[PDB]
């Protein structure tokens, strides 16, 4: 599966989470922003790797990364 | 709020079929299923392609990939403002709920929720390559 | 540091890297990025404006 | 002045030798 | 889920066919296989090692044993100028009879390939005569192979296991290399060219059985031990001699007469015996440089820390470089690369002018291919030199341990440096293009003396300097009182200076603007090639475009559509877009090298001088005319021996356009296709009573890349290697 | 006038009639001086 | 050319028989679960 | 309804035998116990193999040794012709 | 380099009077005073003058019969050869300084502005003239930015991606 680590420079703004196509992330209470959320990756395994999350993102640089890895059925994006 | 059971008497949208459905991956591997409430009978335009009708009141829609489910119930939030419940089944019939995984949106911040991913640090305080060989991790990304 | 003073950026991942933007405002509650800066140049997502620590910028 | 069917049943003999020693190696690689 | 790939679980759990191609394309990065440390890559790179000289020992085994078996080497060897040399028999069952006819020559009772790699030449100059000659050292060669085999499998056994520590040990190993691997080696094949070589040439047969009976001097080794040297320089082979006779032969062992042989068109074998003992001499001596166990020597770390400027130049200088190269097989792949790709390139510019062996320069065919053999092989030597160097920034690079060192310091202005590379290849393009351009125009619109031909002064002064008196330059070695000149009057200068002034071989070849122009746009191609592989090498940590490019590795497809797009943006596309450059590159330099050398061997160089000034030249006069009886190989009127050429000539076009296909359309489309395919098969009655084991997916997008460009780069070889032989060989 | 002249300043018709009048520099030197290959 | 009749022998053994021995081998390795 | 969590899950997945039917009587006895005992011994997959492995190897080098002689291929006759001409007068 | 003179080049005399009876071949199918034949004629008097001219200048000339240019500084003055690549070079390097000095100054004027990407696809005609005409005197200028050391941006105020 994809890796998806979030960083703390994030502003909470939900753009990445409204931007992912298979709900890999959401938002979770934070401290660290004034929006008090940050970007959290639980379902790393439902992640096909599209990076519409980083392009999304207006931090710079970029406050989620996406780290192709191993591939899957899922990660494919494989209906067969 | 408690996750909710996949009610399998639930009917389907009106559709005249397609190409475009499951394969045999839903047999052996996994498929998913989107449920809905709509509040009247329309046309809505099928993620595999084609239009279909909902029908009024509970519908039920058995896809081959969660994005079809996640598409399927974008346009479902977007042009008709109705909300939906996505589902993975697997072959031996255990039904996993998926979508939305706590009751709430993921856009909308919930507590009781954990940060996984989670980095204490700017994505330019990455270790060098050089030193994660030969330790087994994936990257520096991965310390 | 102060509303529109100019600023250097010191972070080297960022697009503005040694360059001189304006502080918008710095949040007073102890934020991990307090001080908004605004730039005359766009980034390459066309971006203009990004927060940094205290000591990611330097007063100009 | 042409070899004869001996040398080349000789040559053939030794690189069938230098061969199992090839696939000694190869599998000594792998595993 | 699979165990193909055992060194990758992340393979082996992929359910797709990708697993496949990434498990044989990952193979041979043991760094990155799976539980993988430093000791044990090092000792399964040692066993490779012994692999791959094993394999290239087979290699030179099977030459000499199908030239022993299936060739025509003695009767070569009675008429050398006369008789096509022989690589090996066919046997093709597909063969129609006018086939079996047409390739049967040389001699041989039966259809047979014409050899272009000069062995016989070169195994004739080193005294081999007759088929069991070639045996004997094909079986010798299989059993060095088999005891290669043997060692690599002993030194994988846990007892035989060197330790990390002993590949790290970098003065023993440069001591024993220099002196040994070098230095030795030199000095006994400075013997076998005393004892066989040199005495084959003059009608001494000398073998295993005699060569203990045979005297290699007349006066034996009393000149060697008390030091009257120069008794091995009298009497050298006089310009009359016939080579492997005794007619017209001298007695000296090691001379400096320089120049050619008159007959075999060669150098002298006793100046190549003299060389080679020279330079055993030389390594042997430098072999004792580094400290091993002994009290004396130097030690390279302390070398290397020393050498810092004290006026701060250069920072902190070569200060921990000793770990930086010791530490990192990267840098020292790329190391040995660069200089063996280099060394390459001059083996192919010095073979050609200075011809080694006995007849070669008359095979016009044998030396067109083998200048543009190894330049190929240098070209993608070269860069792969760079592609190790990327790979050493991204994988092996510690910033903390070079700090303030040459390293850091170029990795601190790479914006300099790239942006210089852009200048200089943006000149040379920009104006070589347009004088080309300008002087295509002159020449279509009926005007060729309002073409810009400049001189090029700088070379032939050069070549004045050097002893060439066409130019007029009076300087050196063509002014007949200067010190330079009567240095080296008594020793190589008449010989030299004979080869130098005469327009019948390659050596220094009379140059015009057509040279200029051509050495032009080979700067062009050697500058961008380097543009391109520099950028990528010190970008490959990190860009404005991509920051944490590190984290993500050498080879990675991209980084999405985001910030205006990312495709081609790791080191691996850099080395991947450099490739095409450096085909390019090489294409002009061989291109250059035939159509000269074809003008030459013709008898007509005005035909190069004339139309090598403008492109259309180059097209008409050199691919179009010379495509002629290549293209005929076959045609409705019959077939000759031509054919083979023809079809693999077609062959390669096939094949590079095919590489277009993956490199022009890219991959979402061919999966979509796929997956209508896949629906297909599962819906098709009798054929759905079979299903695949791994789920068919469209190749990656750096699979594509790859598999593209070696379409791409095989079509081209295939393509030019059948062009060049046939034109070359049709003729001559 | 003003819109009509900003319109002629555009970065096209700038371009348009400075390599206009560069050309024609050139094609009437050509043609005044024909063939000059030196100093 | 000695043994002449070598080359009808080992070229059907090297472009038919290895091949065709070593793509089965070969599949049947990397299939294997 | 299209979906149905136990006892159903075939028609839900759409695993269905569209054209196989069920029969037990197709061939008649003699002629299926004389086929049975015909390819008995190629009923294990080693056995194939190497049944398919010699007897192949064995057309192949047979073919090769005489079979190609007999049928007069042209690379088995040689050449006829004394052998292609050269330029520059090689040969 | 071993080339001769185009004035006493026989391969130059043999191109000028075969390019000239090629000309003349084409003439002989026009009437005189017809457009073609004028057109021929002007034709042949222009190779006549250029071939004058190519020798006059003292031209070297190869034996392929054509013109070739010696640039090397030191072998065009002392043998007459500077018109061909030195002096062009000096006519170059100026004009195209002058080039490269009035895009930088308009770059520098239009920096600023309130709008200074506007003055980059809009024109400011009358500034981008007056600064065409000051680029005569670029050298001059160009050289005192160099000692003074404002010709160049620091080190510390250009961005750089991370090494
Ligand atoms: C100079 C030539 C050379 C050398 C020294 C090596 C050396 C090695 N290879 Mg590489 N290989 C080569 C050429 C070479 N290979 C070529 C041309 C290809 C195709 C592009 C490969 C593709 C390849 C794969 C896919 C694998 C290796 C592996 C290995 C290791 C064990 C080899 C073995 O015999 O296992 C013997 C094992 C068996 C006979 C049973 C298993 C079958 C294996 C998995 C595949 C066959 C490997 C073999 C080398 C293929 C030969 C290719 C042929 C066209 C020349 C060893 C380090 C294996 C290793 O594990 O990686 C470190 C591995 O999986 N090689
Ligand atoms: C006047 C006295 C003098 C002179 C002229 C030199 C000169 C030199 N010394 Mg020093 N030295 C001196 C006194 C002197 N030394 C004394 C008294 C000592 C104490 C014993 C030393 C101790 C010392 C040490 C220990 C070292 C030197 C080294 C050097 C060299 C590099 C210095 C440097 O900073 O490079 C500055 C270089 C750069 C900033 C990089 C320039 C790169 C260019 C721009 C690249 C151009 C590439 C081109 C465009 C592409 C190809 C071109 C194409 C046409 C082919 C240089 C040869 C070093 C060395 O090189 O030794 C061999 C070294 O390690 N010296
Ligand atoms: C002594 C020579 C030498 C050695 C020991 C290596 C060794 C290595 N190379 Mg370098 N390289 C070389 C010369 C060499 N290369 C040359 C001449 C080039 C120019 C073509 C390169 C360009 C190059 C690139 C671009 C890459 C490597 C990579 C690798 C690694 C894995 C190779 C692999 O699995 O391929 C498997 C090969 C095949 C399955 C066949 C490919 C198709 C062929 C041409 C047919 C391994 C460390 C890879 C790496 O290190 O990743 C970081 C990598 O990306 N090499
Ligand atoms: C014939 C094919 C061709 C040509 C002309 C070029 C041209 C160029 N390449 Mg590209 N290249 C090619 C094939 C080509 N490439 C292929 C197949 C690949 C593999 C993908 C690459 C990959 C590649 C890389 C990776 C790089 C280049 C770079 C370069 C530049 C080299 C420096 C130079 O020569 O400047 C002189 C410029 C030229 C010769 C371009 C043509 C200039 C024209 C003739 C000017 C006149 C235009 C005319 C007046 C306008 C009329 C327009 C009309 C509508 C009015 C140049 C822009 C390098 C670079 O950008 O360095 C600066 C670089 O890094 N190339
Ligand atoms: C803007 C570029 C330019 C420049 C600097 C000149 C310059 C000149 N032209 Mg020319 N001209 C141009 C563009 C230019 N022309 C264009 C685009 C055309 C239409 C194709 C002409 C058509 C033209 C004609 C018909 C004549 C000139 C003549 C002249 C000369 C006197 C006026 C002078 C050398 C006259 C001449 O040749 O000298 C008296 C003349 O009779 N021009
Ligand atoms: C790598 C070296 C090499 C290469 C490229 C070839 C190539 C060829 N050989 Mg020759 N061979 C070699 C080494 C080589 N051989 C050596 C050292 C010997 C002496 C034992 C032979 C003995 C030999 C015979 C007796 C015959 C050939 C034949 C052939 C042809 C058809 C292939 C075949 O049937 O081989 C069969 C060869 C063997 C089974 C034994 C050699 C196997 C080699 C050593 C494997 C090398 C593997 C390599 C290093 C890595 C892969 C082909 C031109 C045939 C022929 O000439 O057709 C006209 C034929 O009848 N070869
Ligand atoms: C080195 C590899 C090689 C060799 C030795 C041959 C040899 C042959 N091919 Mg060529 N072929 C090859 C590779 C090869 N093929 C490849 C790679 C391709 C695709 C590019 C082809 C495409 C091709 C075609 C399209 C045809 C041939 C045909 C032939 C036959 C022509 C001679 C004849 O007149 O037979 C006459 C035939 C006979 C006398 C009957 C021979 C029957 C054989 C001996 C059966 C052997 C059993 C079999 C191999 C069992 C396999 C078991 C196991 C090893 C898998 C001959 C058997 C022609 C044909 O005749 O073959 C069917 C034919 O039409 N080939
Ligand atoms: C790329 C740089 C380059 C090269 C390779 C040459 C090469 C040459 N020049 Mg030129 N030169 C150059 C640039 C160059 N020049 C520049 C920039 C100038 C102006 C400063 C000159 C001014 C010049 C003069 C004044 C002379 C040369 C001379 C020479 C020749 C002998 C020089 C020598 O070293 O004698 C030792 C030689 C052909 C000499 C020549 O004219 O006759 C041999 C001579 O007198 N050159
Ligand atoms: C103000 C104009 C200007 C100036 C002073 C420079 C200066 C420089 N350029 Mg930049 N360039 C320009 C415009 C300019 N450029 C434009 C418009 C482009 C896009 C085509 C480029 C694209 C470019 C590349 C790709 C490279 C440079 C490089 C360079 C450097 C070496 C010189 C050179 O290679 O020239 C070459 C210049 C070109 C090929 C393009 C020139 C186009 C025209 C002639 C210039 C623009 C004139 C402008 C429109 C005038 C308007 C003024 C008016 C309104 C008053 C130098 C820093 C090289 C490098 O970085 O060296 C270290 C390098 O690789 N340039
Ligand atoms: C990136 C990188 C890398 C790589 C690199 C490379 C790849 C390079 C190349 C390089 C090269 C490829 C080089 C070359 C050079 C050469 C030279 C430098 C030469 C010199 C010469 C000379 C000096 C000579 C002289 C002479 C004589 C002796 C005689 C007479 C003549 C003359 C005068 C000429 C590395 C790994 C490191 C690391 C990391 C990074
Ligand atoms: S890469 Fe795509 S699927 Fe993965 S987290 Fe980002 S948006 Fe979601």
């Amino acid at each position: 599966s994809h890796a998806v680590k979030i960083y703390d420079t994030c502003i909470g703004c939900t753009q990445c989470v409204r931007a992912c196509p298979t709900d890999v992330l959401e938002m979770v209470p934070w401290d660290g922003c004034k929006a008090s959320q940050i970007a959290s990756a639980p379902r790393t395994e439902d992640c096909v790797g599209c990076k519409r999350c980083e392009s999304a993102c207006p931090t710079d640089f970029l406050s989620v990364r996406v780290y192709l890895g191993s591939e899957t059925t899922r990660s494919m994006g494989l209906a067969y | 709020w408690k996750p909710p059971t996949l009610d399998p008497s639930t009917p389907s949208p009106i559709f005249g079929g397609s190409t475009g459905g499951l394969l045999r991956k839903a047999q052996i591997e996994e498929f998913y299923v989107i449920t809905w409430d709509a509040k009247k009978e329309q046309v809505f335009e099928m993620p595999t392609g084609g239009a279909a009708i909902m029908r009024s009141g509970p519908n039920l829609l058995k896809l081959a990939r969660k994005e079809q489910c996640l598409a399927l119930l974008t346009q479902l939030r977007n042009k008709f403002k109705t909300d939906g419940q996505i589902y993975r089944v697997f072959p031996d019939g255990e039904v996993q709920y998926l979508h939305p995984k706590d009751g709430v949106y993921p856009e909308k911040v919930n507590a009781g929720r954990t940060a996984v991913g989670a980095k204490d640090r700017s994505i330019g305080k990455n270790t060098n390559p050089v030193a994660v060989k030969f330790t087994g991790k994936l990257g520096t990304y991965d310390v | 540091r102060l509303w529109c003073v100019q600023v250097k950026v010191l972070r080297p991942e960022s697009y503005w890297f040694n360059e001189v933007g304006k502080v918008v405002s710095v949040d007073q509650s102890g934020i991990r990025y307090p001080v908004v800066v605004r730039f005359p140049t766009v980034n390459y997502a066309g971006v203009s404006t990004n927060n940094y620590s205290l000591e990611e910028v330097q007063e100009v | 002045m042409p070899l004869s069917d001996s040398q080349i049943f000789i040559a053939l003999f030794i690189a069938l030798l230098t061969g199992i020693l090839a696939v000694r190696l190869g599998l000594e690689l792998y595993s | 889920a699979t165990k193909f790939p055992k060194f990758s679980q992340g393979l082996a759990k992929d359910p797709t066919t990708r697993r496949i191609w990434y498990g044989i394309a990952t193979a041979h990065d043991f760094e990155s296989h799976d539980n993988i440390t430093e000791e044990s890559l090092y000792q399964k790179i040692f066993a490779s090692h012994f692999g791959q000289l094993a394999i290239i020992f087979l290699w030179t085994s099977g030459n000499l044993f199908h030239v022993a078996w299936q060739g025509n080497f003695p009767q070569w060897v009675q008429d050398p100028l006369h008789v096509r040399p022989i690589a090996h028999a066919i046997w093709d069952p597909h063969f129609g009879q006018p086939a079996v006819e047409a390739f049967t020559r040389g001699g041989a009772q039966g259809p047979v390939n014409i050899a272009t790699s000069g062995v016989y030449q070169w195994w004739y100059t080193i005294g081999l005569r007759t088929n069991q000659d070639l045996f004997q050292g094909s079986v010798f060669l299989t059993i060095l192979s088999g005891l290669f085999l043997f060692a690599g499998w002993l030194h994988l056994q846990p007892r035989f296991q060197p330790a990390l520590a002993w590949f790290k040990n970098a003065e023993s190993r440069l001591n024993h290399h220099l002196s040994g691997l070098f230095g030795v080696s030199s000095l006994a094949w400075t013997g076998h060219l005393v004892h066989v070589a040199i005495p084959e040439a003059r009608g001494q047969h000398v073998r295993w059985d005699n060569f203990l009976t045979t005297l290699p001097h007349p006066q034996g080794l009393a000149p060697f031990f008390s030091g009257n040297w120069a008794v091995y320089a009298q009497n050298p082979d006089s310009s009359a001699h016939l080579f492997g006779t005794g007619e017209g032969s001298g007695t000296a062992i090691l001379t400096f007469l320089g120049g050619f042989h008159p007959q075999t068109q060669s150098l002298w074998l006793t100046d190549i015996a003299h060389h080679h003992l020279a330079i055993a001499v030389v390594f042997i001596l430098a072999g004792h440089m580094y400290r091993t166990n002994f009290g004396i020597g130097h030690t390279m770390q302390e070398i290397l820390d020393a050498h810092t400027p004290p006026g701060g130049g250069l920072g902190a200088g070569h200060k921990g470089l000793f770990d930086t190269v010791n530490n990192s097989l990267h840098f020292q792949l790329g190391l040995a690369l660069a200089s063996v790709g280099t060394i390459t390139s001059l083996v192919a510019q010095h073979m050609y002018s200075l011809p080694p062996y006995a007849f070669l320069a008359q095979d016009f065919t044998t030396q067109a291919s083998l200048y543009t053999h190894h330049q190929y092989i240098a070209g993608f030597i070269l860069c792969g030199a760079f592609a190790h160097g990327a790979i050493f920034f991204v994988r092996d690079y510690d910033p903390e341990q070079n700090k303030g060192n040459v390293l850091a310091r170029i990795l601190d202005h790479k914006e300099a440096v790239i942006s210089h590379l852009s200048w200089v290849s943006l000149f040379l393009g920009f104006h070589t293009l347009g004088l080309y351009v300008h002087n295509d125009v002159m020449q279509a619109f009926g005007t060729p003396e309002k073409q810009i031909l400049i001189e090029p002064v700088f070379a032939q002064w050069i070549q004045a300097a050097q002893g060439k008196t066409l130019y007029g330059f009076d300087l050196l070695l063509s002014q007949s009182n200067s010190a330079a000149f009567s240095a080296g009057q008594t020793l190589w200068l008449p010989g030299w200076l004979d080869a130098i002034n005469s327009n019948s071989n390659s050596l220094f070849l009379t140059i015009g603007p057509g040279d200029f122009l051509v050495h032009h746009a080979i700067a062009l191609g050697l500058h961008t090639t380097t543009l391109i592989l520099v950028k990528g090498a010190l970008d490959a940590r990190g860009s404005k475009l991509m920051p944490d490019k590190k984290d993500f590795g050498y080879s990675f497809p991209c980084d999405g559509p985001g910030r205006g797009g990312t495709c081609d943006i790791s080191a691996w596309d850099a080395f991947y877009l450099a490739v095409f450059w450096m085909l390019n590159t090489i294409g002009w330099v061989t291109f250059y090298f035939h159509w000269k050398h074809l003008g030459i061997w013709q008898g007509n160089v005005n035909q190069f001088n004339e139309s090598s000034t403008y492109l259309m030249g180059w097209l008409r006069d050199y691919l179009w005319l010379n495509s002629s009886q290549l293209i005929n190989g076959y045609n409705p009127f019959g077939m000759n021996s031509l054919s083979v050429w023809a079809w693999m000539f077609l062959f390669g076009h096939l094949i590079y356009a095919t590489g277009f296909m993956f490199l022009i359309s890219w991959r979402g489309y061919w999966q979509e296709l796929i997956e209508t395919l896949a629906w297909a098969h599962e819906r098709t009655p009798l054929a759905n009573l079979v299903r695949w084991r791994d789920k068919p997916v469209a190749l990656s997008i750096v699979q594509a890349r790859l598999v593209g460009l070696a379409h791409f780069s095989a079509g081209y070889i295939l393509t030019y290697a059948a062009f060049l032989i046939a034109s070359t060989s049709g003729k001559f | 006038m003003k819109n009509f002249t900003t319109y002629l300043s555009t970065a096209p018709v700038v371009a348009l009639i400075w390599f206009t009048f560069t050309a024609g520099l050139l094609i009437e030197i050509n043609r005044f001086f024909p063939d000059p290959l030196v100093f | 050319m000695a043994a002449a009749y070598l080359p009808s022998v080992l070229v059907p053994l090297v472009g038919l028989v290895f091949p065709a021995i070593a793509m089965a081998s070969l599949f049947l390795y990397i299939e294997k679960e | 309804s299209e979906y149905f969590d136990l006892d159903d899950l075939e028609d839900t997945t759409g695993s269905w035998e569209l054209y196989g039917q069920e029969d037990e009587k197709r061939y008649p006895s003699l002629q299926a116990e004389f086929f049975n005992r015909a390819a008995a011994p190629l009923t294990r997959r080693e056995s194939l193999l190497a049944f398919t492995f010699v007897g192949g190897a064995g057309s192949l080098l047979l073919w090769g040794a005489k079979g190609s002689k007999d049928v007069a291929l042209p690379i088995q006759q040689g050449p006829k012709k004394g052998g292609e001409k050269g330029p520059r007068g090689k040969i | 380099s071993g080339l001769t003179p185009c004035s006493e080049s026989k391969g130059f005399a043999k191109r000028q009077k075969n390019e000239i009876k090629a000309l003349t071949k084409r003439l002989k199918q026009y009437e005189e005073g017809s457009a073609p034949s004028l057109a021929l004629k002007a034709t042949i008097e222009r190779t006549e003058k250029r071939f004058a001219n190519y020798g006059n200048a003292g031209l070297l000339c190869g034996t392929d019969g054509l013109p070739h240019l010696i640039s090397d500084p030191g072998l065009a003055l002392r043998f007459g050869h500077a018109g061909e690549t030195l002096i062009p070079t000096v006519g170059f390097l100026y004009i195209a300084g002058w080039i490269g000095t009035a895009g930088r100054d308009y770059l520098i004027a239009s920096k600023g502005e309130a709008k200074p990407r506007e003055k980059e696809y809009i024109i400011d005609v009358p500034l981008a003239l007056k600064i065409s005409a000051q680029g005569a005197g670029w050298p001059f200028r160009v050289i005192r930015e160099l000692q003074k050391g404002t010709l160049l941006e620091k080190d510390s105020n250009i961005t750089v991606s991370p090494r």
